[PDB]
């Protein structure tokens, strides 16, 4: 058992994070669309 | 490049590191080792030290005496029957097998065990046993506790190796190696107790190899005591030495008696020629002189060294000594140099046995300084005074004064104080400590008669007499002043 | 002759002469019970033998690997008669430079081929991944590493344990150590009972044309051998030394074993030896290991002038005199001397003395005497 063990690494078995508002019938591309917005504004801060 | 430190006396040896499992394709291609030309055996100093004499030097009739006294059987009879069966059974049956032996210092462990191998090997020599090889590991001559690893398999082989490369080849031919191809080993364990590691692995694998089946190894395992297995050594070690174990008892006097009379067979009750010119005598101006040394004197030089130690060694310089003594009273009475009947009796012995008992501690207190046993005798008061056996060095200070300035009627103390607290100078003002103060006390560390601590204030440091109150108390009575007070 | 034969028999490094021990037919099946059913299945499992010194553990597990059965490739015949793949390699770990590198040891028994570096059981088990492996592990007590608290002592022991184990690997973990000198499947091996000795000792016998010893004489030396310590070694010492002891001071029989035992193993004599100021001494000794019970010999002579200028018994003698006395009962064997540092504000090396005979005994031989009971 890996539990036991001190460290152990794992190969894992194989899109963006922001999620649909105005409960749940926002349009998709309002939510890519504001990934974007989040993404300009915190490029330009930083 | 740029290093962060350097090794610049770096001397290393040429030992290879590959050992003799890899030496052949496989078991079966080993040949056989007997017939090999470095294995098993198969001096260039000694001419560095000689020079002519350009002298003929005088050798006067005590010098045999102390010659034939050198440490360099009558009474080993039974251990070399023991030590001697068991070998011979383990070499004639291809058996590996370990006797192990203990004892007491100079009972003749190292001497019955050198002459068991030596009429082994003259066994062999007449084919009446297979011919083995005979190895002396000593424990004490060892650089490194596993230099033994590297000596063994060189004495085997032939090759130079590394200690671990070494213990892997021996751990091969001894476990791998079949019989027919291999020879008998003895190895002698000379001082066991040094071979003690924190580990023991050089114990266990000495022992373990024989219990091999293949390994055709006798150890002969000499150590100081019975119980060193079990004091030192873990069980399995303890399992694979042995119950049955040899015990060299000290000798009793009559057998002092026998070694000291075979070392004086051929001189004691005989005549010489002496050449009374110079002294220098010649076994048969020039008179026929008898020498003999007392029976009873070597009777009570045995008996007394037969009752401490039973060493063999004690008893022959006992005997040395004696004879030096008297070989001084001679040389000194006709002036004879170096370049009727002499005897070495009772009084001499006597003298030798009790110049090592007579203490000098006492002596040496005797004759101190005023302000030496001045500390003593005050460490001694506060000693009896609180009843503490380590007193502060500020209390030995302030007990000082106050013996000096206590018994200021005393004529003596009258006499020393200005000496003792200014140097006599009137110039120099009143010290804190007495002259000498330091100088004592160091003098009184370096002799092993006081102890310190390791404090860096003086006052609060503590001091512990290292010697015997009762000796120290004798010393400060034996002064006049110092008893009075 | 039939006495060499015997000798040479009853050595600790005589031959194993269908693959049990004689008196083992339990624990062999034990680990049959591991073996067979490992090896078919193909699953990862650790056994852990015990047992004190000489009980049989060694020469069971190489019967085993000699008689029922990449370098060290087997086949194993299987109660249903498969003769399945093994690699089966034996390691004493005592004669090893680190127990860290165990691992890099189980390498070069199962390797043609590559060499590969190998310091944690990572790279072990990814070796051993794509392939069965066991591994008989003699004195697992060296896998120990000292002085590293008690967690990470058994740090190299926990992972060759734990890989044991792992699935998807194939491995079987056999590790013999010894209990006096120190989950995986326990098996003991008790030590050999008295009538399990004459059992071994007679079938080692067997090749011989004769029996040269009384059977009560056998029977005799194993009840003395037996016990808590039923180690196999001392009873084949015994009846070695009884050959031996036969052959110098010339059937065996009872006396001979009673001999051994009268010669290789008591302060009553050893008191009734001394001077009586010698015994003096010794009454002293032990009464000054009373006040301060950790007393060098300038402390333990110091109360002997004491005792004397009560009693004024005998004239009082110097300090050296007294050491040789108290060196005449090191020769005897009453007085011990050793040496250590001291317990206190200064540390440095005393030489004190240790008394540990009898007491019992003591007391009765110095009431005898008149003038020595005011020393008790
Ligand atoms: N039985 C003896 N007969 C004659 N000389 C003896 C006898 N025993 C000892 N000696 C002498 O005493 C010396 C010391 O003996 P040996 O070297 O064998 O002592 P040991 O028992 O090994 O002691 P240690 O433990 O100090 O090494 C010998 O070299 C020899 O000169
Ligand atoms: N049942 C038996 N029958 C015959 N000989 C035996 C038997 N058991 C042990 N022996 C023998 O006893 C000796 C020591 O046994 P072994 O080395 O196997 O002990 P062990 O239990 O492994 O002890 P240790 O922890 O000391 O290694 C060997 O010579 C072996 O052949
Ligand atoms: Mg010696
Ligand atoms: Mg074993």
């Amino acid at each position: 058992a890996d539990a036991q063990r001190s460290h152990y690494t794992v190969y894992p078995s194989l899109h963006i994070p922001f999620v649909k508002l105005l409960s749940g019938k926002e349009s998709e591309v309002n939510v890519e669309k504001r990934w974007e917005l989040y993404h300009q504004l915190h490029s330009h801060f930083h | 490049v740029i290093r962060k430190f350097t090794k610049k006396n770096v001397a290393r040896a040429k030992k290879k590191y590959t050992p003799f499992s890899k030496r052949f394709k496989s078991i079966a291609a080993i040949p056989d080792l007997t017939s090999l030309p470095e294995f098993y055996g198969n001096s260039r100093f000694e001419n560095k030290l000689k020079t002519t004499q350009k002298h003929q030097i005088v050798e006067t009739i005590f010098s045999k005496v102390k010659k034939q006294l050198n440490s360099s059987l009558p009474a080993r009879e039974n251990e070399f029957a023991s030590i001697y069966l068991s070998a011979y059974s383990a070499i004639e049956s291809d058996s590996a097998t370990t006797i192990y032996v203990a004892g007491t210092p100079g009972v003749g462990k190292t001497l019955t065990v050198r002459e068991v191998v030596k009429e082994l090997l003259s066994s062999s020599a007449q084919r009446e046993i297979p011919d083995f090889l005979y190895v002396e590991i000593n424990g004490l001559k060892m650089v490194k506790p596993t230099d033994c690893y590297e000596t063994l398999w060189n004495k085997v082989s032939g090759e130079r190796l590394t200690w671990a490369a070494s213990m892997e080849s021996l751990e091969f031919y001894f476990k791998r190696v079949p019989k027919n191809k291999k020879k008998t080993i003895v190895v002698l364990l000379d001082e066991l107790d040094a071979m003690v590691t924190k580990s023991q692995d050089i114990m266990y694998n000495f022992f373990n190899w024989t219990t091999y089946e293949n390994a055709k190894l006798i150890v002969i395992a000499v150590a100081n005591t019975m119980d060193l297995p079990e004091r030192q050594l873990g069980n399995k070690i303890t399992s694979r030495i042995g119950f049955t174990r040899i015990m060299f008892t000290g000798y009793t006097h009559e057998e002092l008696k026998n070694i000291i009379d075979l070392r004086l067979k051929g001189l004691n009750d005989s005549f010489f020629y002496v050449d009374t010119k110079t002294g220098n005598a010649i076994l048969i101006d020039v008179r026929k002189v008898r020498l003999r040394m007392s029976a009873d004197a070597i009777e009570i030089a045995s008996r007394k060294v037969a009752s401490v130690s039973g060493d063999a060694r004690r008893a022959l310089k006992v005997c040395k000594r004696a004879a030096e003594i008297a070989e001084k009273h001679y040389m000194a009475k006709h002036g004879y140099g170096y370049d009727g009947v002499q005897t070495v009796h009772i009084t001499h012995v006597m003298k030798a046995l009790n110049e090592t008992l007579n203490s000098h501690v006492i002596t040496f207190m005797t004759r101190l300084s005023f302000t030496a046993k001045l500390f003593i005798y005050a460490l001694l008061n506060l000693m009896k005074k609180n009843g503490s056996q380590e007193q502060e060095l500020g209390d030995i200070v302030d007990e000082i004064k106050l013996l000096i300035e206590v018994n200021g009627s005393n004529k003596f103390v009258m006499e020393i104080a200005k000496t003792l607290f200014q140097q006599g100078s009137d110039n120099i003002s009143e010290q804190l400590r007495i002259i000498s103060w330091d100088f004592v006390l160091n003098q009184l560390l370096d002799a092993g008669i006081l102890f310190k601590q390791t404090m860096k204030n003086d006052r609060i440091c503590c001091v512990k007499l290292n010697i015997s109150v009762e000796e120290a108390k004798r010393a400060m009575n034996e002064d006049e002043t110092l008893r009075n007070l | 002759s039939i006495f060499l034969r015997t000798k040479a028999l009853l050595q600790k490094s005589s031959e194993l002469v269908d693959g049990a021990l004689p008196a083992r037919t339990a624990e062999y099946e034990q680990v049959m019970n591991f073996l067979a059913k490992a090896i078919s299945e193909h699953r990862s499992d650790s056994l852990y033998i015990t047992g004190p010194p000489g009980t049989g553990k060694t020469a069971q597990l190489d019967m085993i690997i000699r008689q029922k059965f990449l370098q060290n490739l087997s086949w194993f015949e299987l109660p249903d008669g498969r003769l399945e793949s093994v690699a089966v390699t034996s390691i004493n770990c005592i004669s090893l430079g680190e127990p860290s590198s165990i691992f890099q040891k189980i390498f070069d028994s199962f390797q043609d081929g590559p060499t590969l570096q190998i310091k944690n059981m990572q790279h072990l088990q990814k070796f051993l991944e794509p392939y069965t492996f066991v591994v008989v592990l003699d004195e697992m007590d060296r896998l120990l590493h000292a002085n590293t608290s008690e967690t990470q002592s058994v740090r190299t022991i926990l992972e060759l344990f734990l890989l044991a184990k792992l699935p998807t690997v194939s491995f079987v973990l056999i590790g013999m150590a010894n209990s006096l000198d120190m989950l995986p499947q326990t098996i003991v091996f008790q030590p050999y009972t008295a009538e399990q000795m004459y059992e071994i000792v007679i079938q080692k016998m067997s090749s011989l044309p004769t029996i040269i010893f009384q059977p009560m004489a056998i029977k005799f030396a194993a009840k003395k051998c037996a016990g808590n310590t039923g180690d196999l070694r001392k009873l084949f010492d015994v009846l070695r030394g009884s050959i031996e002891i036969y052959e110098l001071e010339k059937k065996i029989g009872l006396n001979y074993i009673a001999k051994v035992f009268s010669k290789f193993v008591s302060t009553r004599t050893r008191i009734a030896k001394l001077n009586i100021q010698q015994k003096l001494i010794l009454c002293t000794i032990i009464q000054s290991l009373k006040l301060n019970s950790d007393a060098t010999i300038d402390e333990s002579f110091d109360h002997y002038i004491k005792a004397i200028t009560k009693t004024d018994t005998l004239a009082p003698l110097q300090r050296n005199e007294f050491l040789e006395i108290c060196t005449i009962l090191e020769t005897c064997g009453l007085v011990s001397i050793k040496k250590t540092k001291c317990k206190g504000k200064t540390k440095r090396f005393v030489d004190k003395i240790d008394v540990d005979l009898d007491m019992r005994e003591f007391y009765d031989e110095m009431t005898k005497i008149s003038i020595l009971k005011p020393f008790l």
